[PDB]
RNA sequence: GAUGUCGGCUCAUCACAUCCUGGGGCUGAAGUAGGUCCCAAGGGUAUGGCUGUUCGCCAUUUAAAGUGGUACGCGAGCUGGGUUUAGAACGUCGUGAGACAGUUCGGUCCCUAUCUGCCGUGGGCGCUGGAGAACUGAGGGGGGCUGCUCCUAGUACGAGAGGACCGGAGUGGACGCAUCACUGGUGUUCGGGUUGUCAUGCCAAUGGCACUGCCCGGUAGCUAAAUGCGGAAGAGAUAAGUGCUGAAAGCAUCUAAGCACGAAACUUGCCCCGAGAUGAGUUCUCCCUGACCCUUUAAGGGUCCUGAAGGAACGUUGAAGACGACGACGUUGAUAGGCCGGGUGUGUAAGCGCAGCGAUGCGUUGAGCUAACCGGUACUAAUGAACCGUGAGGCUUAACCUU
RNA sequence: AAUUCCUUGUCGGGUAAGUUCCGACCUGCACGAAUGGCGUAAUGAUGGCCAGGCUGUCUCCACCCGAGACUCAGUGAAAUU
RNA sequence: CACAGGUGGUCAGGUAGAGAAUACCAAGGCGCUUGAGAGAACUCGGGUGAAGGAACUAGGCAAAAUGGUGCCGUAACUUC
RNA sequence: AGGACCGAACCGACUAAUGUUGAAAAAUUAGCGGAUGACUUGUGGCUGGGGGUGAAAGGCCAAUCAAACCGGGAGAUAGCU
RNA sequence: CCCGGCGAGGGGAGUGAAAAAGAACCUGAAACCGUGUACGUACAAGCAGUGGGAGCACGCUUAGGCGUGUGACUGCGUACC
């Protein structure tokens, strides 16, 4: 995240309790993210029924940071905690269907409709 | 550290050259009195532009 | 010939071209041409200071009348 | 000159409702998005003091369902389409926190009345 | 071409219409007033002497005083020039103010630079800050080894290492105007401007191709 | 450094600095004329003041006030009765600064304080 | 009669024999792609683990994860983590003491800088009469990196799949500068809350003290994690390289004369320091126009009268900073503190009425209280001076002055 | 394994990882039954590894406060040489 | 050495608090003498922290959290 | 009851932060263990240097310990500097 | 007799051959730090010396090119045990 390990929460059906930042992605000699990034996750539990098996390493977005999150007026919406959906590990959109909690007004974008359509807050 | 030899005396004269106590540009008395003054600051007896201040 | 220094910075030595030393401040390709011709350092300093080039072709010495000299 | 601290008051919104922290309030927004225009409503209770200008924002935290979420909202903003006062609420406290976890019945603090 | 001296004044998260904020730092412009109007007639100088203020001046030297004189005849505030392009100059009642921005997009933005006390060791360089821990013979803080050896057998010119800021110029260079607002008198730049607010600035034209 | 500030710092933490400041605002109702270093007869000016203000005129009540931000009894017991019609007649500037020069004892730069219609004054000398 | 190490943090710098872009040659290279590759110090060149680890292994970013040196950089910088058998003791070996390149447990590590450098900063002298203001560039450094896709472009070319590059464009990444409105940090000169004991005679109300008692909100200031942003078009001198006209050898050819094109390096442009540059500078603004004795006299010494312009000490002080300098500024004054209206802070003071079991809350009041920020206000303190600086300021050649 | 000439053995495990650590194996250093052995509760300021409440040790450092430095004032050393 | 060092016998006031911890405090002692101003690097002391959670380091180390009374609820192993 | 515990006084010092020409010839602050016991601990006495004395480190013997201090052999010896 | 706390310390005045014998009293070096004067130090550079030397103060140099001390500046140039 900010720094090097970082557990955070599980964003959709695909695993379970935590699953672990191992990277920022979208530059280097980087130890820290921006706002608007692109995370590393290993699945570090999963769910029998989910996409994905324990240490298989994807691609995901930020959707909740403890600090808060911010772009359109640099208001942030701020959180109780960090959590990450995770994306296609090369492919983009989401892999999960359902985001689990709140998310943020900073997602709205059309590589993001997947995401934002779903009714637990921002429609 | 330390130091490689004993310094010359012209030295230490010329470490304090720059440190020194420096003139004054002469001196005040009063507008209004024989007592002489302090240069922008009160007597005990209040005389700067006269009046009475501070009797103290 | 490009007249090589190396002031406190940066990796490599470092040049001045030929063509400046003419083109710009055209004084200087003569005056460190005659100086290490010169002593030591002191009196090659009194020796050297009674050198002037200036600009060329717009001497200001008219009036100590200067005796021409081909070489 | 005479302009620096008064441009923020000069900037500053007059039609914008009064107010005091514990004031529980809705923001309504606009979706934005690519061509269509949707709105969208927040509510709970605002948990601190703003006015600052033009930089104003009700930082409600809504607190009604699910884990905690604060929003702001800029007041100042031209997307901000509307504001209810509802309640006006009194706490005599700057942090209302005791309530991030608790989201059932909790945004609703009384209006200070006669 | 020129700059109009300004002052810091004003710094704002500003508005517009899309639902997007900019921040800006905000800049009262102040009319110029020529001096002399400098010119190629005497020796090769050409560039134009403007003064933005006013002041008592009951302390001034008379050596200043017939320098306002010849000047819009207000006491000036202090003595300003830039150096200036495609031909002489026009000499009378200029008052050059915010139209000087209405085909200048990009700013570079030179101030009187930025006022940070001693700055020095550490905190100029954005240095590491030693080991807290270890029982480190008194440090808790160390700039390092500013060299190595007898092999070059001295200290290189330029590394890193204490100093006052000096007060010098710092162009941050080619940041946006967002706005111009004649009867107002704002110029909405959306970089900084250095030093503390209250500070003096050029904001003139950009330098760069 | 200290840009854009105003105020001073004196001699200590902030736990004395309160404490002292209770002994120098209320040395001030008990001498009624002062003598202290120049940035002490600042701090000294800067306390005062505002309570003469809310003082400047008689009320009980804003009596009851400025027991509960300057909780002392002396200068509880002086304002309102005998400082409030004394001061009645100014907006700022209830007291003044009289430059009186450098401390003997070392060199430090002194500042006397001094009501600003005091023309009764004890005739002893200070330093 | 002392050049003293590994490993680990900090901080680097020089050689280019270049990890890479950038210009270009060859190809058994059509173009793509690979192979071959000269020029070139200018610039960028990642992080966690295990272990005391150089080196190893593993996970991962980015277009990318360099070569060589430095008492095998760096204890007159940092630490013993190691060497650790000062010390047990396991494993091992010898009659044993003691040892072990097998091993495990924590474990004492110095120096205030003489001259010297580096960065920052003042004093002293000189710029030729002096003074105050802008200023030119002799010189010398910063930036110089590098990805992305969009047009260029499905087109030349190739059998077909496929498929050029430069140039324009916005934008990331490294690096670097500035900033405090945004988002956070702190904000011991702003409000509020709260446990405890001590206190205001007692009650209502309230405060000292417990790390600023603890704790939350916080202006202006400073600050990064947040904020803005360069890395350039152009020019010349070229490099390697395609040439052209042209020889030794009737030709060919970048060469000798000659001339077109030809890279971030070099001279620069864009950026910054900079007149002691002793060939010490210009331009603008200001002021000084009295006198006699003597001697060596571009001269100095004594003295009467007499020292402006300007300076500095001194004073409050700053949007400037260790000291200073720089800067506002001294009654003609908004400098500072107070004070008034406004800014931005806090959440409706104390007192009075009332509901309520009382703590407390609530109408009275949308209150009171308030720091640095802005304008006003002379309310308050910065007196009259005195002092460094003086009465038009070198010889000599040529030009001008009746000269 | 505290024990291993080679060596950071081979493989599983926590693990973003794993010389160490733990489990299994022998392809076993010179292991090995009172310089005792297998195994064990409670115990030790005991050793190695891990996630969490939590944390400036650090990523990456910013600001505030005081005593020295430093300012103004007094006195006045030392390693060395 | 007016050393932030060391040292045996007897006694036992108030509130809150397991209690002779500990916050304040009666009886009682007492200002451990450079000072004042500034609030530079830096040193030591002292206060604080976004997001993270050891990623720092040899090593989860004054860091920091925890701590008391009442109550619900409570594991393998065990010489109970 | 207890060579049990948490824990002051009272005794110590596993680690941590600092001190390293200190405030101080291991002290300060915080974590930590003993604190009814094989304890803490006053007074008075006693053993004398390859000798004592040690729940063992070749420990401890006057802010001293892998060899105390003084008076004598003695101008030890000097292939050495 | 002067300054001063009533102090410390010196001086004047007076005493003696002598206080250039003043009480720590004999005469008094050399390190040591400071004053007074001369000349010198801002085209300015390293064993600081040597070799060459403008100048100036003082010395009536019978003025007969000198003596005395210092010296801009510069050829040359590496301490002693």
């Amino acid at each position: 995240m900010i720094q090097e390990q970082t557990m955070l929460n599980v964003a959709d059906n695909s695993g379970a309790r935590r699953v672990m930042c191992i990277k920022v992605l979208g530059g280097s000699h980087r130890r820290y993210a921006g706002v608007g990034d692109i995370i590393k996750i290993t699945i570090k539990e999963a769910i029998p029924r989910g996409k994905v098996k324990k240490g298989d390493v994807l691609k995901a977005v930020v959707v909740r940071t403890k600090k808060g999150v911010r772009r359109p007026d640099g208001s942030v919406i701020r959180f109780d905690g960090n959590a990450c959906v995770l994306l296609n590990n090369n492919s983009e959109q989401p892999i999960g269907t359902r985001i689990f909690g709140p998310v943020t007004r900073e997602l709205r974008s059309e590589k993001f409709m997947k995401i934002i359509s779903l009714a637990p807050e921002v429609l | 550290a330390v130091q490689q030899n004993k310094p010359t005396r012209s030295k230490r004269g010329m470490r304090r050259s720059h440190d020194a106590l420096t003139a004054v540009t002469s001196l005040s008395v009063d507008k209004t009195s024989g007592e002489k003054h302090l240069r922008h600051h009160i007597t005990a007896d209040g005389y700067y532009r006269g009046r009475k201040v501070i009797a103290k | 010939k490009v007249y090589y220094h190396h002031t406190g910075h940066i990796g490599g030595i470092k040049q001045a071209t030929f063509e400046e030393m003419i083109a710009r401040r055209p004084e200087r390709v003569i005056e460190i041409a005659v100086k290490g011709m010169l002593p030591k350092g002191p009196l090659g300093r009194a020796m050297f200071r009674k050198l002037k080039v200036y600009a060329g072709n717009e001497h200001n010495h008219a009036a100590q009348q200067p005796q021409v000299l081909d070489i | 000159s005479n302009i620096i601290k008064q441009l923020e008051q000069e900037q500053m919104k007059q039609d914008v409702p009064s107010f005091r922290p514990g004031d529980t309030v809705e923001v309504k927004v606009w979706v934005v998005e690519g061509s269509k225009k949707r709105l969208q409503a927040f509510e709970g209770v605002v948990i601190a003091i703003r006015n600052r200008g033009l930089h104003s924002a009700f930082t409600v935290r809504k607190i009604s369902n699910g884990e905690g979420v604060e929003r702001v909202f800029q007041t100042h903003s031209p997307v901000v389409d509307s504001i209810s006062v509802k309640r006006r609420g009194a706490v005599r406290k700057a942090k209302l926190y005791y309530l991030r976890e608790r989201t059932g019945k909790a945004a609703r603090i009384k209006e200070r009345l006669n | 071409m020129i700059g109009l001296v300004g002052k810091k004044v004003g710094m704002t998260r500003i508005f517009t219409e899309d639902g997007v904020s900019i921040p800006v730092t905000v800049i009262e412009v102040e009319a110029n007033r020529v001096t002399q109007v400098k010119d190629l007639a005497n020796d090769g100088y050409r560039a134009i002497q403007v003064t933005t203020g006013a002041k008592k001046a009951n302390r001034v030297t008379k050596p200043e005083a017939g320098h306002f004189a010849k000047a819009g005849v207000e006491a000036g505030r202090g003595l300003w020039e830039f150096r200036l392009a495609e031909g002489e100059e026009f000499t009378v009642g200029q008052s050059i103010s915010v139209e000087l921005f209405a085909d200048v997009k990009k700013v570079d933005v030179t101030g009187t630079s930025k006022g940070k006390g001693f700055a020095g060791t550490v905190k100029r360089w954005n240095f590491r800050t030693q080991d807290a821990t270890h029982g480190n013979s008194l440090s808790h803080r160390v700039p390092g080894s500013i060299g190595q050896n007898q092999t070059p057998g001295k200290v290189f010119k330029g590394k890193k290492m204490a100093g006052q800021m000096g007060n010098e110029r710092v162009t941050v260079q080619s940041l946006d105007v967002v706005r111009v607002d004649a009867e107002r008198n704002l110029l909405l730049v959306k970089g900084a401007v250095p030093g503390a607010t209250g500070s003096d600035l050029i904001v003139k034209p950009a330098v760069k191709a | 450094m200290r840009h854009r500030k105003s105020g001073r710092q004196l001699n200590r933490n902030s736990s004395h600095r309160q404490a002292m400041f209770r002994n120098m605002a209320g040395s001030l109702v008990r001498h009624e004329i002062i003598k202290t270093t120049l940035p002490k007869a600042k701090e000294l000016r800067r306390v005062v003041e505002p309570l003469i203000t809310l003082a400047k005129t008689d009320s009980v009540a804003n009596r009851r006030l400025a027991f509960a931000r300057t909780r002392d009894n002396e200068i509880v017991a002086k304002l309102f009765n005998e400082l409030g019609p004394r001061f009645a007649s100014r907006a700022g500037g209830y007291t003044r600064i009289l430059k009186c020069g450098f401390r003997a004892g070392d060199n430090a730069p002194m500042a006397y304080i001094e009501l600003v219609d005091r023309s009764e004054k004890a005739e002893a000398a200070a330093e």
